[PDB]
C-alpha cells in the first residue's frame, strides 16, 4: 500500500522447495522431453519429406 | 537429483546430447509399439493376415 | 444442357436428339423439348467462296 | 439370396409403412392418369420419384447396418 | 433443383475402412478385384492400376506376374522396324477394353463408360456412392418417369436415368475363397476394391497419422506446461504506487 | 557491446524476433500473424517439392498429380498437405484480418501496414486461384474459364485482354503453362509484402487488445511470445493432421478427381470455399461489368476503415455497440459464403443481393454512425 | 474525430432538455456496459494518443496526473494479461471518472485549428 | 511512436515497485482449477450475447430461406415456383 520493502504476497505461488536439484530437475525433464519429441518428430518429418527425391515406384519398377 | 542434474543437465552439451539420444530410442521403440498396435486393432484383415493361403 | 453429341436426324422435331437427357433441337438447331436451355451454338463462320466456309 | 431383399421388404412393410402408403397411393393416381385419354396433350404429367425417395431414403435408414452386419 | 436432378443420397454404410484405426479388409479387396476383372472389366478400364499395385495388397507376386504374362503389350519394332508384341510384366498397366473413346461410345449406345481408377474420389459419396448404385436398380421405375431408350433408371444416378444396365445378380461371379456371391455381396466386394484403386496410401496414411496425433498431442501438452512456466513471472507481478 | 546488437545482419533478426519489444498483454488472436509464416513455409516447401514432380503440359499435368499420388514417395502427403494448407492459409488470414478489424489495428499510426496488408490478401487469392487451375481437373478448367471471362467486362479491350492471358481462345495448354510459371512466381512475391508490412508495423510496434499505448510496459519477443507461438504452432498441426491423414478431401470438390474436359460441363461451377463471400457479391450486381467491379470493391473497400471509423478510441474491446455490429458484419461475411455455392434460386437470389447491402453499408454508413454515436456516450457518460 | 467535435456536439445535446433526457441516461447505461472501469481506466485513458496533437497534450499534464496515468495503464495491462478484472479500490468508481486530459486537448486543437484557419486568410 | 529498449517513449515513470519471482520458484499451474472453471465461467457468460445474438440471427435467415428453396423444387411448390421464376 505504502512500504515498498513489504512484499506483495506471493505464497499462493511459492514453491517450498524451490532451490533444490529435484525442483530444477524436473522442470528440465519436461523442457528436456519437449525437445526430444521435437528432435524424433524433426526428424520424421525430414526423413519421410524428403524421401520424394529418391526413386519413385513406378523407375524402381 | 543432484547426480542426475550434474551428469545429464548441468552442461547443455549433455543436456542435448541425452535429449538427442532418447530422440533415437524413442523412434525405434515408438515405430515397434504403433506397428504392433496396429496390427492388433486390424487384425485378420491386412494382406500379412492373409497370405498364409496363397 | 450438358454436353452429349446429339444424334442427328433422330428427335421429335427431326433435327438431333441428345440421347442423354433427351432434349430435340430442330433443322434450325433450336432447342424445342427436354432439359438444354439455349439452341446449338453457332460459330463464327464465314463463306470465303461459295463452295469452302472457314470457321 | 440377397439379403437386401428380405431386409428391405421388412423395413417396408414395418418403419417405412406410411412412406411406402404414400408412393403406392401416387402411383395408383398416376397409372389411373396415363389411362385415361389426352393424356399425352397434357400440361402437368405428376410422377412418383418424390414419393420414391421418401421410402428409399426410409428404408435405406433402416436397413444399411443390419445389411452390413451379414456381409 | 428437385431431387431427382440431384439423385437420392446414398445411405451410410459402415465400411471396414471407415474409422480412424481401421484398414481395409484385404480380403474383400481380392474379392473385389475378381469383381471387377469377370463383370465391370468388360466396359470399365482401370488405367492408373499397375500388376504391381496388386502385389502385397490382393495378390502374391507370382499371382500377378501370371495375370501381367498372359496379356500381350506392344513391344519396341524388330530391327526391320515392324511393330511386335510382347508378355506383359509387373510394370505394365491393366489394359482397358476398348482401343479409344469412340470405340467405347459405340460399344455402350454412345455413352462412355468412365475409368474406375478415381471413381471413388469423382463422385461425391465414394464407396457409398458405389454400392448404392449398383444395388438400386428398382424392378420397375416410379410410375410416370419416361426413360429415353437404352437409359435404365437408377434413382441414385443425378436426373435418374442411367445408360449402364444392372450388372449383378446372384451368382454372376463364383469366388475363389466361397463366400456365397450375392448382389449385396459383389457390390460390396467391387465398391471396397474401387475405393482402395482411388487411395492406395490410405492405410498407411492412417496409421502414419496415428504416431503424428501422438507425438503432437504430447508436444502440444508439453508446450503448455513450458509456455506457463516460462510466463508465470509476468502473471504473478505485482506493484505498489505511491503517488510521486 | 553483444554481438547480435553489434552486427548489422545479426541486428535486423534480433530487432524483429527476439529484442522486439512487444506488447505485454497480446492474447492468443495475435497468433496468426506466425500461423501464416507457418503456412507460407510449408507452402513453399510442399510447393517447390511438388514442382519437382509435376508437368505443366495440358496433356501431362492431370496424369502427373496422380503419379505423384501413386508413386512418388510420401507424394500422396506431400500433395495433400499443399492442397489442405492452401484451405488453412485462408483460414488463418480470415482470423488474422478479423482481429485486425476487431482491435482497431487499421488506425493510424498503422495505415500502412494495414493498406500493405490488403495488398497481401490481393495476392494470396491469386496465388491459391492459379495453383487450383494447375491440377487440369474439371473444376480447374471450368474455374478458369468462369473467372478469366470476368476480364471479358473491361470496356473496349476486356475481350483482347481475355485470348492475351489465355494465350488463346480458350483456356488450354498455354493457359496452363503459363499458371504454373506465375504461381511458382508469386508466393515469392507474396513473402516479399508480408515483409514489408512487418518493416512498416515496427514504426509503431505492435498494436494490443486494450488499444492503449504499450510503450510504458514491453516485453521482448523472445522468449514469452516464442513459446507463446508453440502453443498455437502444435495445435495448428493437429488439425493440420486430422485432415490431411483422416480426411484428405473433405474440403476439396469430387469433380476435381475428373480430367479437364471443355465439352462436358460441371452441374455446378462454384470457386473454392474462400472466394465464395467474394463470388455471393459478385453474383448480387446484375450487370457483368457492375458485379466485377462490386466484388473488386469488396476487398478494396478494406482501404478506407482508417477513414470511416471516427472513434476516438481504438479497437472494439469497450465498445458494446461496435462489437454488436461486428458480429453481424462477421455473420453476414459467412453467409455471403453460404450463398456463394447454393444454385441460383429463389429465395437465394434477394438474400444475396441483401447480405451484399449490409456488407457494403457496413463500411459506407453503419460503423461511421455508430464510431460518431459511442464517442458522445463516452464523452456524455463519464461527465 | 477530433476531440473538439465530440465536445462541441456534446454540449448541443446537453443543452437540448428533450435530448439530455433521452441521451444521458444511455449514455450513462453504455458506459457501465463497455467496462473499461471494471480495468480501472478512466474514459479519457482510452483516448488514442499516436497523433502529435495528442502527444503534445500528454506533455502538457501535470507531472502527478501523468505518474497516474502511467500506473493506470501499467495496471490494467497486468489485467488484461491476466485475464482478470480490478476489484475493490482498483475499480473506477462514477466520481473518480474524470476528464483530466480533456482540457489540455482542446487547448492544443484549438490552436491547430486556428493556425489552419488562419492560414487561409484573405485580406478584403 | 515507439523507441527502443531505454528509450521507448513512455511519459517518466516514478513511484510504481515492481515485484515477481522466478518461474522456478513458482508453481506454473497454481489456482488452475479454479480458472478453468470460475474465470472462463464468467469470461463467457460476459461475451456470450455478442456471440449468440448475431449467430442465431443468421442461422435463422438461412434456416428458413433453405426451407423455402427446398420447398419450392417439391410438387407441392410448383406453383409457387412458377411466380417466383
Ligand atoms: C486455425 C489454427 C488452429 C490454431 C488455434 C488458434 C486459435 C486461438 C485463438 O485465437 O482463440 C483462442 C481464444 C483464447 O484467447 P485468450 O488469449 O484466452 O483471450 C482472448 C480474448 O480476450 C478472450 O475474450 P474474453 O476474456 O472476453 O473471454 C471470452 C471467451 C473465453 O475465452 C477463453 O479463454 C476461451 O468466451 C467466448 O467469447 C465464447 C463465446 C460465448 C458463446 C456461448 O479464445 C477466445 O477468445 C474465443 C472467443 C472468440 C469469439
Ligand atoms: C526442430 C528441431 C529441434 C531440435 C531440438 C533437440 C535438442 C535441443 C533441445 O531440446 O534444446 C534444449 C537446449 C537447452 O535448453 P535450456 O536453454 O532451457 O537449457 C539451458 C540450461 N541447462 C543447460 C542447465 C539445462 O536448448 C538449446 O540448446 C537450444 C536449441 C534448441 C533448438
Ligand atoms: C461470430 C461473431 C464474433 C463476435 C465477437 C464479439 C466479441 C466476443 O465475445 O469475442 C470474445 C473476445 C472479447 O475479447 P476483448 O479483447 O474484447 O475483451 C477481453 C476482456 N475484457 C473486455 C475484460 C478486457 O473477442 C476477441 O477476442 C475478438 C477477435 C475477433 C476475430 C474474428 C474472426 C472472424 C473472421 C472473418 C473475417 C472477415
Ligand atoms: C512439411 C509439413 C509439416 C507438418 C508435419 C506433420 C507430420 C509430418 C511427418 C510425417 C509423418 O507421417 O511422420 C509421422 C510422425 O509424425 C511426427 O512425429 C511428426 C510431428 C512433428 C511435428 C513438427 C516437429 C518438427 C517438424 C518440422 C521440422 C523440419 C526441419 C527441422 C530439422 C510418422 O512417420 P514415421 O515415424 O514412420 O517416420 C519415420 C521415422 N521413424
Ligand atoms: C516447432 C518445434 C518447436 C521448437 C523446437 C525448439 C526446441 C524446444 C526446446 C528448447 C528450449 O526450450 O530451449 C530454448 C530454445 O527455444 C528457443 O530458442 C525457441 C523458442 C520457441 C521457438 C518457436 C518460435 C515461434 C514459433 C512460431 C513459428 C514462427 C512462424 C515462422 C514459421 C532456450 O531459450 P530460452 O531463452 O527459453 O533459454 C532458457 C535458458 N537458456
Ligand atoms: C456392359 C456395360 C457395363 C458394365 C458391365 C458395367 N458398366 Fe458401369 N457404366 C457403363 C456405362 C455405359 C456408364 C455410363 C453411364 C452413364 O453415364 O449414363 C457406366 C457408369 C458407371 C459409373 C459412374 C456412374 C456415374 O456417376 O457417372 C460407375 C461408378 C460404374 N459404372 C461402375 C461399374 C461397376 C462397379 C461395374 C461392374 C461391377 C460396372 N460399372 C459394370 C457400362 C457398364
Ligand atoms: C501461398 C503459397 C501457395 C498457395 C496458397 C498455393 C495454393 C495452391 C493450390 C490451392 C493448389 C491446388 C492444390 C490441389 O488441389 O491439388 C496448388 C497446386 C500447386 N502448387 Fe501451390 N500454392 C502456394 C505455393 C506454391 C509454391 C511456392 C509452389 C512452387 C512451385 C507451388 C507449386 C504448386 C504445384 C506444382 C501445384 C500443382 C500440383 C498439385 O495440385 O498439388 N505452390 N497450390
Ligand atoms: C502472408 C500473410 C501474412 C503474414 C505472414 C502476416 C504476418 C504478420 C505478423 C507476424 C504480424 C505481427 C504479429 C501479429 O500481430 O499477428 C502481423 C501484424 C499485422 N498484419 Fe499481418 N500478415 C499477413 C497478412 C496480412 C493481411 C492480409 C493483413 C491485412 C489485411 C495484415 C495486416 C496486419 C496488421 C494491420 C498487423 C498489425 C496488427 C497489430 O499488431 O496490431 N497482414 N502480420
Ligand atoms: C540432413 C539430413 C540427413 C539426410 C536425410 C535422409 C533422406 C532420406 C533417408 C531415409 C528416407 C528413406 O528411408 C526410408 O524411409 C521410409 C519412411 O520415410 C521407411 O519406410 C518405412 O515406412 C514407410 C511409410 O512410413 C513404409 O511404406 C515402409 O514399408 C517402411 O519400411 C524406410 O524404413 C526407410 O529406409
Ligand atoms: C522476421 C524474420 C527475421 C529477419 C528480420 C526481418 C528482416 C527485416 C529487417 C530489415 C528492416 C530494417 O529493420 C530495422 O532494423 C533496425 C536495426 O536492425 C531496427 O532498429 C531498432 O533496433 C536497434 C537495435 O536492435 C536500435 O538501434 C534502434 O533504435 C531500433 O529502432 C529497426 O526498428 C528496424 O526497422
Ligand atoms: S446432355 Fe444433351 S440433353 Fe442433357
Amino acid at each position: 500500500g505504502k512500504s515498498t520493502y513489504k512484499i506483495p504476497d506471493f505464497t499462493p505461488y511459492l514453491k517450498k522447495d524451490r532451490n533444490t536439484d529435484a525442483n530444477r530437475l524436473f522442470s528440465y525433464f519436461m523442457i528436456g522431453s519437449f525437445g526430444m519429441l521435437s528432435a524424433a518428430g524433426a526428424k520424421a518429418t525430414v526423413q519421410d519429406f524428403l524421401s520424394n527425391m529418391s526413386a519413385s515406384a513406378d523407375v524402381l519398377a | 537429483a543432484t547426480t542426475f542434474y550434474n551428469v545429464f543437465v548441468k552442461r547443455n552439451s549433455a543436456f542435448v546430447a541425452t535429449i538427442l539420444a532418447s530422440a533415437f530410442v524413442f523412434d525405434m521403440t515408438f515405430e515397434t509399439a504403433i506397428d504392433n498396435f496396429w496390427d492388433r486393432i486390424n487384425a485378420g484383415k491386412q494382406w500379412k493376415d492373409i497370405r498364409h493361403k496363397y | 444442357h450438358l454436353g452429349c453429341v446429339p444424334i442427328g436426324e433422330a428427335g421429335d422435331f427431326g433435327g438431333w436428339f441428345c440421347p442423354c437427357h433427351g432434349s430435340h433441337y430442330d433443322i434450325s438447331g433450336r432447342i424445342r423439348r427436354g432439359p438444354a436451355p439455349l439452341n446449338l451454338e453457332i460459330p463464327e463462320y464465314d463463306f470465303a467462296d461459295a463452295e469452302t466456309l472457314v470457321i | 439370396p440377397d439379403p437386401a431383399i428380405a431386409l428391405h421388404e421388412a423395413a417396408a412393410e414395418g418403419p417405412c409403412h406410411d412412406f411406402k402408403h404414400h408412393f403406392d397411393e401416387c402411383v395408383e393416381r398416376v397409372t389411373k392418369a396415363q389411362e385415361a385419354e389426352d393424356y399425352d396433350h397434357a400440361e402437368y404429367k405428376e410422377d412418383c420419384v418424390e414419393e420414391f425417395f421418401h421410402l428409399q431414403h426410409c428404408i435405406n435408414d433402416n436397413t444399411a447396418d443390419k445389411l452390413f452386419r451379414v456381409l | 433443383m428437385t431431387a431427382a436432378e440431384h439423385g437420392l443420397h446414398p445411405a451410410e454404410y459402415p465400411w471396414p475402412q471407415n474409422g480412424m484405426l481401421s484398414t481395409f479388409d484385404h480380403a474383400s479387396l481380392r474379392r473385389g478385384y475378381q469383381v471387377y476383372k469377370e463383370v465391370c472389366a468388360a466396359c470399365h478400364s482401370l488405367d492408373r492400376i499397375a500388376w504391381r499395385n496388386l502385389v502385397g495388397v490382393t495378390h502374391t507376386t507370382d499371382e500377378a506376374k501370371a495375370f501381367a504374362e498372359e496379356l500381350e503389350y506392344d513391344d519396341e519394332p524388330d530391327d526391320e522396324g515392324n511393330p511386335r508384341k510382347r508378355p506383359g510384366k509387373l510394370a505394365d498397366y491393366i489394359p482397358g477394353p476398348y482401343p479409344n473413346e469412340q470405340a467405347a461410345r459405340a460399344a455402350n449406345q454412345g455413352a462412355l463408360p468412365p475409368d474406375l481408377s478415381l471413381i471413388a474420389k469423382a463422385r461425391h459419396g465414394g464407396a457409398d456412392y458405389i454400392f448404392a448404385l449398383l444395388t438400386g436398380y428398382p424392378d420397375e421405375p416410379p410410375a410416370g418417369v419416361v426413360l429415353a431408350p437404352g437409359m435404365n433408371y437408377n434413382p441414385y444416378f443425378p436426373g435418374g436415368g442411367i445408360g449402364m444396365a444392372r450388372t449383378l445378380f446372384d451368382g454372376v461371379v463364383e469366388y475363389e475363397d466361397g463366400t456365397p456371391a450375392t448382389t449385396s455381396q459383389m457390390a460390396k466386394d467391387v465398391a471396397a476394391f474401387l475405393t482402395w484403386a482411388a487411395e492406395p496410401e490410405h492405410d498407411e496414411r492412417k496409421k502414419l497419422g496415428l504416431k503424428a496425433i501422438i507425438v503432437i498431442s504430447a508436444m502440444l501438452g508439453l508446450s503448455v506446461y513450458i509456455k506457463k512456466f516460462k510466463w508465470s513471472p509476468i502473471k504473478n507481478r505485482k506493484f505498489i504506487y505511491n503517488p510521486p | 557491446m553483444a554481438l547480435r546488437k553489434k552486427n548489422s545482419l545479426l541486428n535486423m533478426a534480433n530487432s524483429y524476433v527476439l529484442d522486439s519489444p512487444q506488447p505485454s498483454n497480446l492474447n492468443y488472436f495475435w497468433n496468426f500473424g506466425s500461423l501464416l509464416a507457418l503456412c507460407l513455409v510449408i507452402q513453399l516447401a510442399t510447393g517447390i517439392t511438388l514442382a519437382m514432380h509435376y508437368t505443366s503440359h495440358a496433356s501431362l499435368a492431370f496424369d502427373s498429380v496422380e503419379h505423384i499420388m501413386r508413386d512418388v514417395n510420401f507424394g500422396w502427403f506431400i500433395r495433400y498437405a499443399h492442397a489442405n494448407t492452401a484451405s488453412f492459409f485462408f483460414i488463418c488470414i480470415y482470423a488474422h484480418m478479423g482481429r485486425n478489424i476487431y482491435y482497431g489495428s487499421y488506425k493510424t499510426p498503422r495505415v500502412l501496414p494495414w493498406s500493405i496488408g490488403v495488398i497481401i490478401f490481393l495476392l494470396l487469392i491469386i496465388t491459391a486461384f492459379m495453383g487450383y487451375v494447375l491440377v487440369f481437373g474439371q473444376m480447374s478448367l471450368w474455374g478458369a474459364t468462369v473467372i478469366c471471362n470476368l476480364v471479358s467486362a473491361i470496356p473496349w479491350l476486356g475481350e483482347d485482354i481475355v485470348h492475351f492471358l489465355w494465350g488463346g481462345f480458350s483456356v488450354g495448354n498455354p493457359t496452363l503453362q503459363r499458371f504454373f510459371a506465375l504461381h511458382y512466381l508469386m508466393p515469392f512475391v507474396l513473402a516479399v509484402f508480408a515483409l514489408l508490412h512487418l518493416i512498416a508495423l515496427h514504426t509503431a510496434g505492435s498494436s494490443n487488445p486494450l488499444g492503449i499505448t504499450s510503450n510504458v510496459d514491453k516485453l521482448s519477443m523472445h522468449p514469452y511470445y516464442s513459446f507463446k507461438d508453440l502453443i498455437t504452432v502444435f495445435a495448428f498441426l493437429l488439425m493440420f493432421t486430422l485432415f490431411v491423414f483422416f480426411s484428405p478431401d473433405k474440403l476439396g470438390h469430387p469433380d476435381n478427381y475428373i480430367p479437364a474436359n471443355p465439352m462436358v460441363t460441371p452441374a455446378s461451377i462454384v470457386p473454392e470455399w474462400y472466394l465464395l463471400p467474394f463470388y455471393a457479391i459478385l453474383r448480387a450486381i446484375p450487370d457483368k461489368l457492375g458485379g466485377v467491379i462490386a466484388m473488386v470493391a469488396a476487398i478494396l473497400i478494406l482501404l478506407i476503415l482508417p477513414i470511416v471509423d471516427r472513434s476516438i478510441i481504438r479497437g472494439n474491446a469497450f465498445k458494446p455497440i461496435s462489437k454488436l455490429l461486428f458480429g453481424f458484419f462477421i455473420c453476414n461475411f459467412l453467409l455471403l459464403g453460404v450463398l456463394g455455392q447454393v444454385h441460383i434460386e429463389p429465395p437465394f437470389i434477394v438474400l444475396g443481393q441483401i447480405c451484399t447491402i449490409f456488407y457494403f453499408s457496413y463500411f459506407l454508413i453503419l460503423l461511421p454512425m455508430v464510431s460518431t454515436i459511442e464517442n458522445i456516450f463516452f464523452y456524455i457518460g463519464s461527465l | 474525430a477530433s476531440i473538439t467535435s465530440v465536445v462541441k456536439t456534446s454540449e448541443l445535446i446537453l443543452k437540448s432538455p428533450l435530448l439530455s433526457k433521452i441521451v444521458v441516461p444511455l449514455a450513462k447505461t453504455y458506459v457501465k456496459f463497455s467496462g473499461y472501469r471494471q480495468l480501472g481506466f478512466k474514459m479519457n485513458d482510452l483516448i488514442i494518443e499516436e497523433t502529435p496533437n495528442m502527444q503534445l497534450a500528454l506533455r502538457r499534464l501535470p507531472p502527478t496526473e501523468s505518474y497516474d496515468r502511467v500506473y493506470r495503464l501499467i495496471r490494467a495491462t497486468q489485467f488484461s494479461l491476466s485475464h482478470k478484472l480490478a476489484t475493490g479500490n482498483d475499480i473506477t468508481k462514477p466520481e473518480e471518472d474524470d476528464h483530466y486530459l480533456i482540457p489540455y486537448i482542446l487547448d492544443v486543437e484549438a490552436e491547430a485549428f486556428e493556425k489552419d484557419a488562419l492560414d487561409n486568410l484573405e485580406v478584403v | 511512436y515507439m523507441g527502443w529498449w531505454g528509450h521507448m517513449g513512455s511519459p517518466p515513470q516514478k513511484g510504481i515497485a515492481g515485484y515477481t519471482i522466478s518461474p522456478f520458484a513458482a508453481r506454473p499451474f497454481a489456482g488452475v482449477v479454479h480458472a478453468a472453471i470460475f474465470n472462463t465461467f464468467r469470461r463467457t457468460k460476459n461475451q456470450a450475447l455478442f456471440v449468440i445474438l448475431p449467430v442465431s440471427f443468421f442461422y435463422y435467415v438461412w434456416t428458413q430461406a433453405s426451407e423455402k428453396n427446398e420447398w419450392l423444387y417439391t410438387k407441392a411448390g410448383r406453383h409457387e415456383l412458377a411466380k417466383a421464376l
